[PDB]
Parts: structure tokens; sequence; C-alpha cells
């Protein structure tokens, strides 16, 4: 379905961002939405054939959206503020058709500055000796520790393949100092697998975070490594004894 | 505009959650309900034409009262997993949808056979994690009061496989001072910590 580009952006206060939406082949196809935890879904501007109709709920300064052409939208946001941080929905709808298809979105984090923008450190723990004795199952645990802001993804990867079921991820990170307001984060996700499972030294286990931070087009003064966007991963091989 | 109630729902699994929506123009004639799991896009699960007054689908009940201006939608005997971001929306004529703020709804799950441990990870090389698990949906984490020590959530995990469900939350430290014995002093289920 529909296409939106990048899935993540972060930029410092006063940068230009531009977001790209590629509808279907249909011609109600802009709704552009804001999504944010305040305010819900709130309507942006709509397009029928490149034209623009409603720009309603349009910033009434430095945001635009444009249609180049029939099968891409865009949305410019001149000197952004932390303020337009929030989720920036696209979606599209046929001709004799009521049906809204909607795109993942962009995620947009706008931060005061970008000297505070860190990769997260991963590491994966092995299960307990306790638990596989009193459960017969094993459950692996990773940890991402340090990273800002939180656009973060974290899989886990079974002999390679990405695995869901017998995954629980924490649904939102916490703070490692809940005093400030601009903290580093954590984030933590568990693994279960069968004892028997676990206990097999040719499995291995692999917990994966994708960060996002810094294009390789913005600067870097500071003398640590720049904290690209970048995959930060963590493994463990099964057992026996 | 369209007004959606309420903002986050709490239900207990197996039991029925209603959102309710109501909306300003005598006009609509569309009603979709989407879907949103985090991370993902909205997506249509269920809808209702200004011809219909209640519609069953795809384990979803929807009802529209045009006369009250008002819509709601019904999942009967949730499971977790329902957990997930709902969104009305009212619609007129080839233009105009019009959303609610969002349900952020959440099913708390029925742990069956509790089993509250504590146990003690490691690996690599701070080293050590300390895990609580399997106990009872009825339990709070609660933060730590301890700076420089850290306790996640809890967080539920449902197997499609098996009928089993279990809690968990994550905790831990660089301090030299600091073991899994005295590390959850929240209100614990009555069990284990064994070493």
């Amino acid at each position: 379905g529909v296409i939106q580009t990048p899935r993540h952006k972060v930029t410092g206060k006063g940068q230009e961002a531009t977001l790209w939406c590629e509808p279907i082949s249909g011609h109600s196809a802009v709704f552009w939405y804001r999504q944010t935890i305040v305010q819900g879904l709130e309507f942006l501007t709509y397009f029928r054939n490149q034209a623009p109709i409603d720009d309603s709920g349009m910033p009434k300064e430095r945001f635009s959206a444009q249609m180049p052409n029939q099968s891409h939208s865009t949305l410019k946001i001149q000197s952004t503020q932390p303020q337009d941080s929030a989720v920036y929905l696209c979606a599209s709808s046929r001709q004799g058709q009521n049906t809204l298809y909607f795109g993942a979105g962009t995620r947009l984090s706008v931060l005061e500055d970008l000297k505070n923008v860190f990769p997260p450190e991963v590491a994966v723990f092995e299960p307990s000796e306790a638990e596989i004795s009193h459960t017969q199952k094993a459950t692996l645990v990773c940890l991402a520790t340090g990273f800002y802001p939180d656009h973060v993804e974290l899989s886990w990867w079974v002999n390679g393949k990405e695995v869901h079921s017998g995954v629980c991820t924490d649904p939102q990170p916490l703070k490692e100092q809940p005093a400030l307001n601009d903290s580093r984060y954590a984030l933590s996700s568990r693994l279960r697998v069968s004892a028997t499972f676990w206990q097999n030294p040719r499995n291995h286990f692999r917990c994966q975070v994708q960060f996002y931070g810094l294009s390789e087009n913005d600067e870097w003064t500071q003398d640590r490594a720049k904290p690209v966007t970048q995959i930060v991963s963590a493994e463990a091989w099964g057992r026996a004894d | 505009q369209v007004e959606q109630l309420p903002s986050i729902l709490r239900v207990q699994e197996g039991s029925s959650a209603s959102i309710n929506c109501s909306y300003e123009d005598s006009a609509s004639n569309y009603f979709p309900w989407y879907k949103q799991e985090p991370g993902e896009n909205p997506k249509l699960i269920i809808d209702i034409r200004s011809n219909m007054e209640r519609k069953q689908t795809q384990g979803l009940i929807v009802l529209l009262d045009k006369k009250a201006k008002r819509f709601s939608l019904h999942i009967t005997d949730t499971q977790p997993g329902d957990s997930a971001m709902y969104f009305c929306a009212a619609s007129v004529r080839n233009y105009k949808y019009v959303f609610g703020a969002g349900t952020r709804l959440k099913v708390i799950a029925d742990i069956q056979n509790p089993d509250p441990a504590v146990y003690q990870l490691r690996d690599s090389k701070d080293k050590s994690v300390c895990l609580f698990t399997d106990f009872d949906s009825q339990t709070n984490v609660s933060q730590s009061k301890d700076s420089d020590v850290y306790i996640t959530d809890k967080c539920v995990l449902d197997m499609r496989s098996m009928d089993f469900k279990s809690n968990s939350a994550v905790a831990w430290s660089n301090k030299s001072d600091f073991a899994c014995a005295n590390a959850f002093n929240n209100s614990i289920i009555p069990e284990d910590t064994f070493f």
C-alpha cells in the first residue's frame, strides 16, 4: 500500500525536514494527518488530483504540502521546532470508494541540541540455571541502555531468522535519569524458549536494536563517534551445562 | 468533529470492551474503525454506512444511531493481542474523514497457574540482571527507589501455540551492594527468590 519515507527522522531545532509519501494509484490521496499523544489523529491537508482542497489543519506557519506529480506528495517543515515532533501519517482513497488507506508514517523528533543524541549499548543475558531447573524454560533478556532519542526497534534473531512467538519487549522505554526531562533511555526485551532448545549449543541467539540518529549529512564537533543511525546487536549461543 | 471515549480502556481478559464515538454532522455517511499496532499503520477493521444500524463481522460489532449521532465498536471476549490503539471516524460525501483521538485498549491477562520467582541472569562480562517472572496479573512491579537501580514495568507474553501467558519484569544495577534477593520490594506475590 502507501509508502512513506523516511520511517524515522531526527532533526535539530531550526533544521528543515521534508516528508515523502507515495499514495496508491488513486485520486483523493493527500490526507496528511498528524498523530500525537495529546491531540490524537489530526487532519492537516487534502489533495484531489494534485489540487489543494482543504489545508484547514495545517499550522499557519512553517508547514507546507505539495504534490509534484500524481504519484507522490511531500510535507515540508521549515525551521523544525520541538512541538513539531509527532508521527506524520499519509493516506489515500479511490474514487467510488469509501475506504481510506494509511501509510505507516514518518516519526519526527525535533531535539533542542544534537549533542545529546547517543546510540544504545546492547547486551544479552543467558537464562538462569534456577529458572531452567524450576520451569523447564529458559528466558533470555536483552538490554538496550543509554540511548537518545527513543527511536529504537528491537528484534530477536534465532539462527539467522527473526522470531516473534515467545518475545516480549517493553512497550515504552525507561528514563535512566527520570528527574530530568531530557534523559537517556533503556529498553528491555525477553525471549523465552524451551530448556531443551537453549541447551543445544548449535543454536545462535541474537538481540538486535535499530537506532535512529544523525544522518551522514549532519556535522559532528564532539570527540566521540558520531551517533549515526545504526544497528547494535548482542549474541549468545546455547549451552549444554 | 468526532468525540471518542474512552482514551484508555483497561479490560480484563475474557470481558467485553466498547468504544463510543459521537459526531457533529447530520450528513455523515460512512463510519470506519481502525486498529493500530505499535510501529505499524492504522488498518481498517470494520465499517458501517448510514444505510444500517448494526454490523457483526470478523469478531467485531458496530452500532450506529443516526438520530443520536452516536456510533460504537464492541469487542466480546477480549484477548491480549486485541491490545492496540483503535480509532473511529465519520465521513461525508467524497471528502472529509474526521477521526476520534483514539482509544488505547489494554487487555489484562488471566495468569492461570502463576509461578512467582525471581532469577539471576548473567553474560558476556554491570554484569548481572534480575528477572521477576510468572507472577499473577494483580501484582505491581514498582519503580526503583534506589537511584542507579533500574526496574522495568511488567510485560505480558501470550503464545499462539499454547494457552500459557506470563508476566515478567527486569531489574539491574552496576552497584556492588545489589542482589536479586532484595531488588523488587514492591508488593511481591509471596514466593520464590530461590538461589
